[PDB]
């Protein structure tokens, strides 16, 4: 946290704790469906399920292969990125949305695509 | 008192020559409680 | 490790999920064990944490049962809430 | 079955019972029984002896003995020196029972010797010749033809499971050596139905093809009563259909009367009647802490009775409808009082 | 070890199995009662229906939702809140009572507002007259039922024996008795107080009968549930089964090797 | 036809003669009768099907011809020779539950049981 | 059957017992010959062994062999490499089961479990 | 993939297609195709032969043969022997094709060769130099440059996964000197997907750019589709989104 900053540190412990969070209830989830999970955890699981998806991001020398145009997001963008979708201000849109693209603008914009 | 409590009452006396069932017996006692609220806020699960 | 365990006086184990679980020191409470014990800790230190360990490992119990889930006890949810703090 | 469940126990009981018939002088009635004792401790040994001659068993018992102490070539060799002892008495056209008990030592003597003879190791640590030592061991056992005088050699090894793995390489090959398998289960023992038997794990191949008439009439019941019985077990776990409860009864009284003290032998004439109540679901209406009651009161009220009824199993050796009538009127009677 | 950890992996989800079976199997049982219940229920609530159908009917809301205070009795929970929350949009301001924890949660959380009335002690007991009276009451004296122009009551319909339609009914309050279309084709004696009588009749005879035909669907539900439970698990024996199997090879195949490798010097 | 049911049990559900108690005193039923909405107090109830007459002991409810001649009766738990002796027994107890004792409500209900008990 | 096949120009069915213990056999003979064991346990010359066994069964000009075999499966574990190695020579399996005798249908082929190279 | 899901069809059918190709006029458009059998039964080997003279196929191909019946060392050197055919054609500057069948049953070969000249068992009890054995075969066969006249000669080594085990040792190793898989689902081969090829498993690292432009422009994002039609039906086992019934209406079709 003294290298990467405070900021960063306490935005990346959040990451990792709702993912391991939905890891530990990966389990739970198999067994019985979403909706027999715990009300508190379920919110959990669902912004850990986007968090998930929101970390691919497509490649510019896998644009050939993989078909889609590559995003490179500027280290600053990321933190700012990730902290607001773990306050969920921006869980309100599909979870497709979040699945390969870039930057959080981005998933916005893919929310109006989808949308359409 | 409400109509069907009043009715209610009655029933309850009511399963008092002798021919006794657990269904009927079911049927006079519950043990259900009900909570009230506010606002959020509770009242107590008083006993119903 | 088989060689080591036994040679040891204690052992100290620490667990990789506990520590994605973001408690660090990520020491896995039930798998660690002291078998030189407490006559080493401070005086006071033992008095206050005398029950400590009985509670964590209660702590534990009790979340195992959590999880496969259904309505606890109050009882039960009083070590639930101990337990997290 | 798992390591020192009280096998060993299991196995004397067959050698105990095997006095009844051999105290009978007709010699298609003498099993002379082997004990092959390997690697048991010196002190077990001991108290081995010493039960063979309380129950005075030492005159059909031949005990062959390679200690814990005892070399590993001593051991190695145990079976089969045991096994030329068997050959007489099955060339001499008689009949016996030769009780390997446990190959698992023997195992661990072959191991030994291969290892330390520097011969290539095999699948864990256990000889490449394993399955053609105790091929060779097991193969001996056999039921002779008339030309060549019908006489015998029963034999039922004795096989440690190493903590319950059946899956491991020495219990696997003798599994598929043998024919049939009796599996007791370790978790009924300390739960404290002894015999211990896991009815559902004992299998036998032969199985029925001997077997007392009689015993098998009154006893195909028995074997599809005790699975509905574990079928239905597990659904004690609140509200139970009727039928259910019909079963958990019958079941639970079935599974209380094939209890039986270790070191007490039981004649055919006495498990005939007492499986006749079972299967007829007499037992349904005595408690279940009654059963053992009922079960040596049954027995003596049926000897006291009628003794004609039990001679008349016991030299016919097959239930006559008359005699299936008759003891149920004597079975009723019984329960009743 | 992957070897025994595997195998206890693999050991608890066969007591995991062994749970969902036997809960399913408990349902069936306890699902056969309920049934049986909910059809007398049923008859004696046409009878009343018959009164209301004759009349005609022609009625803010009140909000009556039942649920089982029990958990794991499928989507009830979650399919009833849906369709509450639905018709909680329709009218705001309108004060929910919640007849069982489990759709008391689920509207809770949504709008922690309008929860005035809620009831414990449903889900473990069958519907009974008594339950239904003095809830009733209740709902009379409490929520001043008749103040509400509207009054609707959500419980789940079971459409089969294999399914659950949350469903949803309108009371009609005691105004509404009074103006219904036809009412003088019976006849009415002002003597009586029929329509503050036959209000409040209909108020306990018709919950009850919401109780009955919520409490069929719920057990029916969690029977179907610990059913797709078991088969979940089911699939997960089998994944585990071939991760044992797989470990059980390699575990085997090391094992030689280390020997081979002493065996070599 | 006759519909005469409770909640958990249902039985007969014009049925030739119905004789009821009801807050209009007695009314009394045969074949077709004018179409009435008509409260049932608890009650001492006659059910005749032909000339044979079953004797009913009911907890109150409602009444209500329907005009395609549906006697609904519902009535909440019921029989007649059920409710009877430890009830007589019970109205000792409610006497002295009267003196003590919505509590008011509930005494004066034992007192109507008792009544009614008393018509029994 | 090579001598009924070749020399006498037929078409024989030649019945194997365990394959397991073909197997095994092998697996002896290349341990005492002192061959370094492969993978769980099994002889080096696994491939090659079956190979002569499952290559002197094949349809010649003059007549075929045709063989029937029985794969006692080693702890019931298909990925083992002994019943793999024997599967991939096997060319259909006609699957027994003791639940289908249990419905009283002798043959007692499992329908649902019989799969054939041929039926295609 | 996992054996037996008549793996060997899967290629056979590559090689028939090319049969108009092969049939056309310039060299380019002409592949030679060798199809190496290891480890087959002389029964199948005839199937296939007689599968290819049916499909009059027989004159573009080579079968290049070591059968089961055939000694160890024979199979370990029949790969190696096949792809020397190979570069004949390629270094003749012609497009060429080689489908070695199967990769899998050479290394059970190189596995007895090697054991039985004691050199120390390796991982899986496969010998150590396996990865030098299939990365010195794979790595030739190939697309030359200009300067060496645009040669070609396509692999497509056929690996026969034990229990669709896909981190197995032999399996892994060929899949990392590879690019592409071409993963033939078990599951979907049951479920009557003939070709059962689940997209999820089936990659291509290079293969892309290989496409002809029209079936690159009107199968734009079908893989991506049917990458969330595996998503779709994958959360269809709570509340399914218009959205999602329209996916899964189409990716189901």
């Amino acid at each position: 946290a003294a290298v990467v900053g405070q900021e960063h540190y306490d935005v990346a412990s959040k990451v990792q704790e709702t993912l391991q969070t939905y890891k530990s209830l990966q389990d739970i989830i198999a067994i019985l469906g979403m909706d027999e999970l715990s009300e508190q955890d379920k919110l959990t699981v669902e912004r850990a399920r986007k968090i998930q998806r929101f970390l691919s991001q497509p490649f510019a020398v896998a644009e050939v292969f993989t078909g889609i145009p590559g995003k490179l997001v500027r280290l600053k963008d990321t933190v700012a990125s990730f902290k607001a979708v773990l306050e969920g201000k921006y869980d309100n849109i599909p979870e497709h949305a979040f699945y390969m693209v870039g930057g959080i603008e981005d998933v916005v914009a893919k929310a109006e695509k989808l949308a359409a | 008192i409400s109509y069907a409590a009043y009715l209610n009452v009655a029933a309850q006396a009511i399963r008092s020559t002798e021919l006794q069932t657990a269904s009927v017996l079911n049927r006079s006692q519950t043990d259900a409680f009900y909570t009230q609220y506010k606002n959020a806020s509770e009242p107590t699960p008083i006993t119903k | 490790p088989t060689n080591v365990i036994s040679i040891t006086d204690g052992q100290i184990f620490l667990e990789a999920e506990l520590f994605y679980k973001g408690i660090r020191p990520a020491i896995n409470v039930g798998l660690s064990v002291s078998r030189v014990g407490s006559a080493a800790q401070v005086k006071a230190l033992k008095q206050v944490a005398g029950s400590l360990k009985l509670f964590l490992a209660q702590y534990r119990e009790v979340a195992a049962f959590a999880q496969f889930g259904s309505d606890l006890d109050a009882s039960t949810k009083q070590t639930l809430v101990r337990g997290e703090r | 079955g798992d390591r020192q469940t009280g096998k060993t126990a299991v196995a004397l009981d067959t050698i105990l019972n095997q006095k009844r018939w051999n105290n009978g002088s007709d010699e298609s009635k003498k099993l002379y029984c082997v004990y092959v004792a390997v690697g048991q401790k010196r002190s077990t040994v001991a108290q081995l002896v010493q039960t063979l001659e309380q129950h005075d068993a030492m005159k059909y018992s031949i005990i062959v003995a390679a200690t814990a102490s005892e070399a590993a070539p001593l051991q190695y060799l145990a079976p089969f020196t045991a096994a030329s002892i068997g050959e007489w008495f099955r060339d001499n056209g008689k009949h016996a029972l030769i009780v390997y008990d446990d190959l698992s030592k023997q195992a661990v003597a072959y191991r030994q010797l291969s290892l330390l003879l520097r011969r290539p190791p095999g699948r864990e640590a256990y000889p490449g010749d394993v399955f053609y030592l105790h091929s060779r061991l097991l193969e001996r056992a056999a039921k002779l033809s008339e030309k060549e005088g019908s006489g015998s050699l029963t034999a039922l090894p004795v096989i440690e499971t190493q903590g319950g793995d059946v899956s491991a390489y020495i219990p696997t090959n003798v599994i598929s050596i043998t024919d049939g398998q009796i599996f007791l289960e370790a978790e009924l023992f300390y739960k404290g139905i002894r015999p211990a038997i896991n009815v559902g794990l004992s299998v036998s191949r032969v199985g029925s093809a001997a077997q007392v008439k009689a015993l098998k009439q009154v006893a195909g019941s028995l074997k599809l009563f005790l699975a509905q019985y574990r079928e239905v077990a597990a659904f004690a776990q609140s509200d139970l259909d009727a039928s259910t409860k019909q079963t958990l009864v019958r079941g639970e009284r079935l599974t209380q009367l094939l209890k039986q003290n270790q070191y007490s032998p039981l004649a055919t004439e006495e498990q005939v009647p007492l499986i006749y109540a079972g299967v007829n679901g007499h037992l349904d209406g005595i408690e279940l802490s009654r059963i053992g009651e009922f079960e040596s009161s049954f027995l003596s009220y049926l000897k006291s009775n009628h003794n004609e009824l039990l001679t008349e199993i016991r030299e016919k050796g097959e239930l006559s409808k008359e005699l299936l009538a008759s003891l149920k009127s004597a079975t009723e009677s019984f329960v009743a009082t | 070890a992957t070897l025994k950890e595997v195998e206890m992996r693999l050991k608890s989800i066969k007591n995991i199995e062994k749970i969902t079976k036997t809960m399913k199997i408990v349902a069936s049982t306890r699902l056969s009662k309920a049934e049986k219940a909910k059809i007398s229920a049923k008859k004696m609530d046409e009878a009343e229906q018959l009164f209301y159908k004759n009349a005609e009917t022609k009625n803010k809301e009140l909000i009556v939702a039942i649920t089982s205070d029990k958990g794991l009795c499928g989507s009830i929970h979650s399919q009833l809140a849906k369709a509450v929350r639905r018709h909680l949009n329709d009218q705001p301001n309108a004060d929910i009572v919640t007849i069982g924890d489990k759709i008391k949660m689920q509207l809770l959380r949504t709008h922690p507002n309008n929860i005035k009335l809620s009831i414990n002690g449903i889900g473990k007991d069958a519907p009974t007259f008594q339950e239904s009276a003095l809830i009733a009451d209740k709902l009379l004296s409490v929520m001043k039922a008749g103040t509400y122009p509207k009054i609707s009551i959500f419980y789940n319909d079971p459409v089969s024996s294999l399914s659950f339609e949350p469903s949803e009914k309108p009371i009609f309050n005691a105004k509404t008795i009074e103006q219904s279309p036809s009412f003088g084709k019976f006849e009415i004696d002002t003597d009586a107080n029929v329509p503050r009588d036959l209000f409040e009749y209909t108020l306990a005879n018709q919950m009850l009968t919401a109780m009955a035909q919520g409490y069929a669907a719920e057990i029916s539900a969690r029977r179907n549930a610990m059913d797709n439970a078991s088969k979940n698990a089911g699939d997960m024996i089998n994944r585990y089964s071939i991760l044992y199997n797989r470990t059980r090879q390699a575990v085997i195949t090391n094992e030689l090797v280390d020997i081979i490798t002493g065996a070599s010097s | 036809k006759l519909q005469f049911a409770l909640p958990h049990e249902t039985l007969y559900s014009e049925v030739t003669q119905v004789n009821l108690p009801a807050k209009s005193g007695r009314i009394g039923v045969l074949a077709n009768h004018v179409p009435t909405v008509e409260q049932l107090l608890p009650g001492v109830v006659e059910v005749m099907e032909g000339s044979n007459s079953k004797k009913f002991f009911i907890s109150g409810g409602f009444a209500t011809v329907q005009p395609d001649s549906q006697l609904c009766v519902t009535a909440i738990e019921a029989p007649l020779e059920s409710f009877s002796e430890n009830i007589k027994n019970l109205l000792a107890e409610a006497k002295k539950n009267v003196s003590s004792s919505r509590e008011a409500a509930e005494a004066a209900i034992q007192v109507e049981v008792l009544e009614n008990l008393q018509s029994v | 059957a090579e001598y009924f096949r070749d020399e006498e120009g037929q078409d024989v069915l030649l019945f194997i017992d365990n394959i397991f213990r073909f197997t095994q056999a092998g697996s002896e003979v290349s341990a005492l010959l002192g061959r370094i064991p492969s993978a769980v346990g099994y002889q080096p010359t696994l491939a090659t062994d079956m190979g002569l066994l499952q290559e002197r069964i094949t349809t010649t000009k003059k007549g075929s062999v045709t063989s029937v075999q029985a794969v006692y499966v080693p702890a019931d574990d298909l990925t083992d490499p002994a019943p793999a190695t024997t599967f991939a020579h096997l060319d259909a399996t006609t699957v027994l089961s003791r639940g289908i005798s249990e419905l009283g249908i002798y043959p007692a082929v499992d329908p649902l479990d019989s799969k054939s190279r041929l039926l295609d």
